[PDB]
């Protein structure tokens, strides 16, 4: 669970830092 | 990966940026 | 413009939960 | 796109599943 | 429609924090 | 309802407390 | 704290998966 | 409950769905 | 009014991540 | 990471409880 | 501080309120 | 203000950095 929860913050942070570019995510 | 790199310890903005595109 | 920036944030959130081990690309 | 489809209409989890992978 | 879907997400969030051990029902 | 009250006006934590239990 | 934080992700996930139906939550 | 079932270990969409209504 | 309440929530979120050890004030 | 993640919930909770007043946050 | 006080153990609404302004 | 600037236009992380400290 601790890493599923971290992942969720990670994508949110990616969403903002990546901008126009977007990003890719896989667990 | 990002879960490996950024969940055991904080990632800077620049570190997170390696996962853009 | 903002409307959609904020919706995008919820969308990534939802794709996170839904996609599981698949993962996903997101672009704006 | 996903923004065009799911920021205008509400998208359920089954709709959203089509943008996975 | 979306406006309210996204607001609902914040509302559950806020009800979570506010209700404490009470908990809550939410329906759209 | 809560959507009708708090998505049109801002609801404080005291307003919201009335939908707990 | 770890479970208060998990709860918060739980309700968000419930919000999405439950849809029209809505859900109930208690800690 | 859900905190017992889904915080010590991941719940699928279907598992989470037991807590709808 | 709501539009901006909900945007504020994302803004604090983003300021959290961006500011780092600086931290921040937020007022509505 | 566990406290960076908690911080993020903290600011969100501050945002709501503080209202008009707003708040200050530093890690 | 708040991270010290509210991350090792839950803070009530009133406890969190010490960090307003 | 930040609401007036970043709730009307999208603000990047560099814009937002100017409201830190
Ligand atoms: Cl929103
Ligand atoms: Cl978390
Ligand atoms: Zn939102
Ligand atoms: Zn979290």
């Amino acid at each position: 669970v601790n890493q599923h929860l971290c992942g969720s913050h990670l994508v949110e942070a990616l969403y903002l830092v990546c901008g126009e570019r977007g990003f890719f995510y896989t667990p | 990966g990002i879960v490996e790199q950024c969940c055991t310890s904080i990632c800077s903005l620049y570190q997170l940026e390696n996962y853009c595109n």
